């Protein structure tokens, strides 16, 4: 799972 | 922990999407549905453990470049 803590752009 | 987000912790994601240039609607309540996996329609609807976390990654986003 893609989460908060990871470096997705925005 | 479902108690439902707060004000102050409010205040302070929209504090960070206004200086991000960036809307619940378009931006975080999607990211948020995909994160949490579930249906999140308004920013009401966030648990406070849910918008910690969103907050701590728009501090990141506001933190890393102008």
């Amino acid at each position: 799972w893609m989460d908060f803590d990871d470096d997705i752009p925005f | 922990d479902i108690t439902p987000v707060n004000d102050e912790t409010m205040q302070e994601i929209n504090t960070l999407l206004i200086a991000l240039d960036k809307t619940w609607d378009d931006d975080l309540l999607p990211l948020c549905s995909q994160i949490f996996r579930r249906d999140i329609r308004a920013s009401s609807e966030l648990t406070q453990a849910e918008a910690v976390k969103a907050l701590g990654f728009l501090k990141q986003k506001a933190a890393e470049q102008k």
